[PDB]
């Protein structure tokens, strides 16, 4: 199929309490794989999937060493972005950044992704050309004119054409056999009766994989745009998924509304009716 | 393997 | 920036009375990161609930799953109470199990 590296990275200031928090997790196929917590008892990388302990400690002693240097780096930039914004000393800020490549069937990459935000708004992006920058304000323009200056495109450029390429093509060779599997929905439909006699008919899909998933209500081929009440996809906690889709209807009315679910593990989809 | 010296702003 | 977190209430598997299962607490949507997050039965604080698992989606709004382990019975409630920068007071949310 078509696959992603992506790591996810956060430094979060807390002055008068101690030193930032700084994390990265990394995903595969939007799974994740891997984790660095500052605030873990003992701080290291650490395997969040099982083809992770696949890895010998010279693997983890070396991400942890960049993990340990990303770390004091992040520290700094929330210091120089307090500058360039003219913030007092006292606050807490955020840096966020997403560093990722995605790769189709040629195994070469398609897209590169390193952008990155400032208190949870677009700071800085490096451009689909893999070479320029795009910034969201006055102070980004900064970072840029810093960033050119000293070629730092090229220095991501080798790493996201190259590394990150053949760490992707590593990663899954050794987890395909969770990455690439594929769990079908099992879906079903409650009837909840409402005020002034309605009733709430609520789709649910569970125990799916992957995330990616569809939910339609209808009256004979028109589909519920407006009424649909829609979760977003959550977690199980065992690496499947759940959602929901719910409409009001009225009371004797219920058996003319019909229920869809589209996922990569169904050729079909799931019809659903109420009972 | 995450890029590693991620550049200072 | 602040974002009003949702929070959802479930249980890894479907329920059933006296079988062991996990209970999600799901809080998306919040900025910043700093939250606080309990889990109760019968009103009351559940110990060693991990609030660690936590990230970020494509839109910078921060995630985090909590679970606990927890035998179902048919008297006991459940609830999840969040505490956030955003909120003037913590909202709590129901496990619903007929949902
Ligand atoms: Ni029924
Ligand atoms: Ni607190
Ligand atoms: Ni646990």
């Amino acid at each position: 199929g078509p696959h992603s590296l992506r790591y996810f990275v956060t430094a979060v200031s807390r002055p008068g309490l101690g030193e930032p928090r700084y994390m990265e997790v990394g995903y595969v196929d939007d799974t994740e794989f891997v984790r660095f917590d500052s605030d873990a008892e003992n701080p290291r990388y650490e395997p969040r999937a099982r083809w992770m302990e696949q890895e010998g400690p010279e693997y983890w002693e070396r991400e942890t060493q960049k993990a340990k240097g990303n770390e004091q780096s992040f520290r700094v930039d929330l210091r120089t972005l307090l500058g360039y914004y003219n913030q007092s000393k006292g606050g807490s800020h955020t840096i966020q950044v997403i560093s990722g490549c995605e790769v189709g069937s040629d195994g070469r990459l398609l897209r590169g992704y390193q952008q990155y935000a400032y208190d949870g708004c677009d700071y800085i992006a490096l451009n689909e050309d893999l070479k320029t920058w795009t910034a969201a304000d006055m102070a980004a323009l900064i970072t840029k004119h810093k960033w050119e200056q000293a070629g730092e495109a090229e220095r991501l450029r080798a790493y996201l054409e190259g590394t990150c390429v053949e760490w992707l093509r590593r990663y899954l060779k050794n987890g395909n056999a969770t990455l690439l599997r594929t769990d079908s929905p099992k879906a079903h439909v409650t009837h909840h009766s409402r005020p002034e006699d309605k009733v709430t008919l609520r789709c649910w899909a569970l125990g799916f994989y992957p995330a990616d998933i569809t939910l339609t209500w209808q009256l004979n081929g028109e589909e519920l745009i407006q009424d649909m009440e829609l979760v977003e996809t959550r977690p199980a906690g065992d690496g499947t998924f759940q959602k929901w889709a719910s409409v009001v209807v009225p009371l004797g009315k219920e058996q003319y509304y019909t229920c869809h679910v589209y996922h990569q593990g169904l050729p079909e989809p799931l019809t659903l009716r109420w009972e | 393997s995450v890029f590693a010296i991620f550049a200072a702003l | 920036i602040q974002k009003t977190p949702q929070i959802q209430v479930y249980s890894r598997h479907p329920p059933e009375n006296g079988k062991p299962n996990i209970l999600n607490c799901y809080v998306t949507q919040f900025h910043p990161p700093h939250i606080e997050i309990q889990m109760l039965k019968n009103g009351k604080k559940i110990p060693k609930v991990e609030m660690s698992d936590m990230s970020f989606s494509k839109d910078w709004s921060f995630y985090i799953l909590a679970h606990t382990e927890f035998t179902p019975t048919e008297t006991d409630t459940y609830a999840c109470r969040v505490k956030h920068a955003s909120m003037a007071e913590p909202k709590t949310v129901y496990w619903d199990r007929d949902m």
